[PDB]
Parts: structure tokens; C-alpha cells; sequence
């Protein structure tokens, strides 16, 4: 869910869209995500390796 | 995540892309509110071939009727 369940009801939203919103919170926009999610998640698989 | 409209990710400039179903829209985070999928409130940039998940869908032009 991300943050909104911090917040009230945990609002079910799939982990793209999630990491794509965290992106557009820091003024990197979702095309960004949505183009690299591979090596996104490669480096965050290999970073908690 | 995003939508294709002719070989091209549509990504919601701000909000998410919810469908009732049927119909696609564009609305908030924390409210609903349905919105035609226009050029307005997406911004284009991709070639509809890296994102995953990308539904087709259309969008809706304010400036070709007129
Ligand atoms: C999803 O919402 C849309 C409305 O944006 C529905 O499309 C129809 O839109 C016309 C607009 O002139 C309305 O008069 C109809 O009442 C709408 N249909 C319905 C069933 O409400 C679309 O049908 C909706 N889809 C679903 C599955 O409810
Ligand atoms: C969404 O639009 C795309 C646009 O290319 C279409 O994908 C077609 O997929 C078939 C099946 O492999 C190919 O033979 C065609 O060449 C593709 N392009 C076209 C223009 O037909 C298709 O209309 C839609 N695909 C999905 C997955 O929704």
C-alpha cells in the first residue's frame, strides 16, 4: 500500500505504481521507473543481497 | 502504468489510471474522481515496448474536433 496506510484504510495498490509514485515524489516523474524498472529491481535485489 | 495510445506510453501527470471496468480515467490519490484520459493531464515519453503492464486503451484529443 505504501505511506496511505499510515494514514487510514490500507488503500491496495501494486509495488510499480507504488515505487513509481516514490519517484514522482522526488521530481524524477514515473517515465523514468516505467523504463528502467528491470534495473531498478535488479539493484535493489542486489543491494539487499 | 500506463497507457498506449499509438505506440506511446501515456503516463498520468498526476494521479493514477483507474478503469470502472470498461473505461479508463485518470483520478487522485487520495480521492476518487473519474476524468477523461486526455492529452492534459498525461505526459507522453516512451516507445510502449519497455513498461510492463501498459494497457491500450485511448486518449481522447481536445483539439482535433476544433
Ligand atoms: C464507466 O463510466 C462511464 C462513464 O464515464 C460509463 O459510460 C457511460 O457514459 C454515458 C455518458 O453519456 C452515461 O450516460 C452512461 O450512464 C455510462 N454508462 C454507465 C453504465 O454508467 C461506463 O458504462 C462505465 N462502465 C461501467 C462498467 O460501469
Ligand atoms: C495494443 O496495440 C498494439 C499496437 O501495436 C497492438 O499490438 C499488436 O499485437 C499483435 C500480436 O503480436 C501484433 O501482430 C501486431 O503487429 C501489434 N500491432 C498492431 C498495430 O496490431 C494491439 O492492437 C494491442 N496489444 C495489446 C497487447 O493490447
Amino acid at each position: 500500500s505504501g505511506w496511505t496506510f499510515g494514514a487510514g484504510p490500507a488503500l491496495q495498490i501494486p509495488f510499480p505504481m507504488q515505487m513509481a509514485y516514490r519517484f514522482n515524489g522526488i521530481g524524477v516523474t514515473q517515465n523514468v521507473l516505467y523504463e528502467n524498472q528491470k534495473l531498478i529491481a535488479n539493484q535493489f535485489n542486489s543491494a539487499i543481497g | 502504468p500506463a497507457i498506449c495510445h499509438d505506440g506511446k506510453a501515456h503516463f498520468p501527470r498526476e494521479g493514477v489510471f483507474v478503469s470502472n471496468g470498461t473505461h479508463w480515467f485518470v483520478t487522485q490519490r487520495n480521492f476518487y474522481e473519474p476524468q477523461i484520459i486526455t492529452t492534459d493531464n498525461t505526459f507522453v515519453s516512451g516507445n510502449c515496448d519497455v513498461v510492463i503492464g501498459i494497457v491500450n486503451n485511448t486518449v481522447y484529443d481536445p483539439l482535433q474536433p476544433e
